[PDB]
RNA sequence: UGGGAGAGGGUGGUGGAAUUCCCGGAGUAGCGGUGAAAUGCGCAGAUACCGGGAGGAACGCCGAUGGCGAAGGCAGCCACCUGGUCCACCCGUGACGCUGAGGCGCGAAAGCGUGGGGAGCAAACCGGAUUAGAUACCCGGGUAGUCCACGCCCUAAACGAUGCGCGCUAGGUCUCUGGGUCUCCUGGGGGCCGAAGCUAACGCGUUAAGCGCGCCGCCUGGGGAGUACGGCCGCAAGGC
RNA sequence: AAAAAUGUUCUAA
RNA sequence: GCCCGGAUAGCUCAGGGUAGAGCAGGGGAUUGAAAAUCCCCGUGUCCUUGGUUCGAUUCCGAGUCCGGGCACCA
């Protein structure tokens, strides 16, 4: 299961954009690789960068613990 | 006296040191593989982390302690037997979670660690 | 051994109780081949015990042995460059033959004279929870419990 | 002309994790450390936990076998300023090109000067262990320095140990990034495997180490020696 | 995930 | 000269009804060993003397010896 089928159509630059963003961050914060984001190269860049913005206006966390 | 808490599990490569706070993560109580009468290299071992954590459960269930929300820390051997022995203390293990302090590419580490 | 195991050598049931046990037992007792005196030695004991203390001596011999059987023993390891006391529990081979073998062993210590008063009394306080054999496989397991840091290098 | 990718460079700002320190709380007999220890630290209240504060450096995940740069080198994020580069259309100039002794500029780390900064780390140094010794490795401390600004130094396994440009000589496969008519076709990079051929062999092989041309740099047995003398540069170290 | 230093000269048949 | 203290195993140190723990000692498991570890084991008129209590490490009185302290010194 990919983070880009689990989706429609989405802006990768709408930095916030919570409800889709959230969904390319692990249990534990952590921005997901394109085995699970399913994005291409170019577009994971795209990605990363609007979530490290998103992080940065606390939209979105830099990490969360983990639970059982 | 209060009766829930928190069950902190400090564990290194060189010893486990189990400490039970409040709800307000103020201590309750605390022990270690220096609170058995382990010195050294046993300091970090399972079986030391198993008597520290009972050690730390006896000692704050003694105070009306009876559900612990488990945060862990470090990696050492002796992690996974200390939450092994909090359930099987009498606590009521509510949670486990895992609060390893991880640097985002911070400071330097000694020679050792790089 | 290397390829294979080695296949317990299995003894002929004794002439008067039929028990294998009582045979290595014997052998315990025999040195330089003289079995017929190790069997008069444990017969001779085997009557004495039915002397004082008025049982049947197999069920005491049995008592002994069973209360000497160590249930766990330290033995050495590894990692790394390390030589620990690991404790690591007994097979019920090796159960049976340390206490036949302290048996023999620790009643060859006591006091008395003759050898079948020497192996009668051992038994008598092994049955019991006494002795020689015993102090030895408590003290056994004793160093294992203490060493119980040292178990997470068990096998 | 219209576009695209990018940790390319410079300046200002700025975010969170983490370590150290301080403060308050709470709490007690140890912590830390190693192969095992000791030094160290701790009842003068440490460690472990929570809350508050300060300050410095580095940017986890993304992240790659990736990208960019002439090389060294470049990684949070935001904006500004600036370079290179690629593609499309085939519109403009009309051989205006190639290389390049000198020259000039750039040039990891370390080092140097004047200020600043200093959390972590750590040459030197001290202590603990180890050992025959241990001016080492391992442990606890620790000053330069690591960081910033400006000015020097100009070295390197500065490596692809492979100068630059052009043209020519099978493909298969993976990838980055453009264009199309989007199967796929085509550019420009990044690797792999391999035709012919090259190679002392290892290997190279449209990212040539093949076939050619141009220009440059360099080699001419090892050691002495990258030393001496000279000269130039440098504050020095020392470079050429 | 590594305790422990060394082996006089010429000859290698 | 007086105040405050100690004396308990070989060394230190714990203390009304126990006589203790660790380290030095010894055997033992261990190893190439030097150790660290792990087991058990010993080592008392609790300085002496008189009493308190049914009984004394404890309590008291005394002194015996050694510690600390302060003042003095014609
Ligand atoms: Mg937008
Ligand atoms: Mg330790
Ligand atoms: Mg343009
Ligand atoms: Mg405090
Ligand atoms: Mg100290
Ligand atoms: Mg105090
Ligand atoms: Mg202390
Ligand atoms: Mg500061
Ligand atoms: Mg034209
Ligand atoms: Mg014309
Ligand atoms: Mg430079
Ligand atoms: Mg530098
Ligand atoms: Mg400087
Ligand atoms: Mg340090
Ligand atoms: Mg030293
Ligand atoms: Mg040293
Ligand atoms: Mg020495
Ligand atoms: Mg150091
Ligand atoms: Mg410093
Ligand atoms: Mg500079
Ligand atoms: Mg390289
Ligand atoms: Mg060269
Ligand atoms: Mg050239
Ligand atoms: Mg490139
Ligand atoms: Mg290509
Ligand atoms: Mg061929
Ligand atoms: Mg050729
Ligand atoms: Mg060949
Ligand atoms: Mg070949
Ligand atoms: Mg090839
Ligand atoms: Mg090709
Ligand atoms: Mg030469
Ligand atoms: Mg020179
Ligand atoms: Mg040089
Ligand atoms: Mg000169
Ligand atoms: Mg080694
Ligand atoms: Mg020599
Ligand atoms: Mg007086
Ligand atoms: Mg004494
Ligand atoms: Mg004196």
């Amino acid at each position: 299961a990919k983070v880009k089928a689990t989706l429609g159509e989405f802006d990768l630059r709408d930095y916030r954009n919570v409800e889709v963003l959230k969904r390319f961050l692990s249990e534990t914060g952590k921005i997901l690789p394109r085995r699970r984001t399913g994005l291409s190269a170019k577009e994971q860049r795209i990605l990363a960068k609007t979530i490290k913005r998103a992080r940065i206006l606390g939209l979105l966390p830099f990490t969360e613990k983990l639970v059982r | 006296q209060v009766a829930s808490g928190r069950a902190y599990i400090h564990a290194s490569y060189n010893n486990t040191i189990v400490t039970i706070t409040d709800p307000d993560g103020n201590p309750i109580t605390w022990s270690s593989g220096g609170v058995i009468g382990y010195k050294g290299s046993r300091k970090g071992t399972p079986y030391a982390a198993q008597l520290a954590a009972l050690d730390a459960a006896k000692k704050a269930m003694a105070y009306g302690m009876q559900s612990v929300d488990v945060i862990v820390r470090g990696t050492g051997a002796g992690r996974e037997q200390a939450i092994r022995a909090l359930q099987a203390s009498g606590l009521q293990v509510k949670s486990i979670v895992d609060d390893t302090p991880v640097p985002h590419n911070g400071c330097r580490p000694k020679k050792k660690f790089r | 051994a290397r390829r294979r195991r080695a296949e317990v050598r299995q003894l002929q049931p004794d002439l008067v109780y039929g028990d294998v046990l009582v045979t290595a037992f014997i052998n315990k007792i025999m040195r330089d081949g003289k079995k017929n005196l190790a069997a008069r030695i444990f017969y001779d004991a085997c009557k004495i015990i039915q002397e004082k203390t008025g049982q049947e001596p197999l069920k005491v011999f049995k008592q002994a042995v069973e209360n000497v059987k160590p249930r766990m023993e330290v033995r050495s390891r590894r990692v790394g460059g390390a030589n620990y006391q690991v404790p690591m529990e007994v097979s019920p081979r090796r159960q049976q033959s340390l206490a036949l073998r302290w048996l023999v062993q620790a009643a060859n210590q006591r006091p008395e004279r003759r050898a079948a008063v020497r192996i009668a009394h051992e038994l008598m306080d092994a049955a019991e929870g006494k002795g020689g054999a015993v102090k030895k496989k408590e003290d056994v397991e004793r160093m294992a419990e203490a060493n119980r840091a040292y178990a997470h290098y068990r096998w």
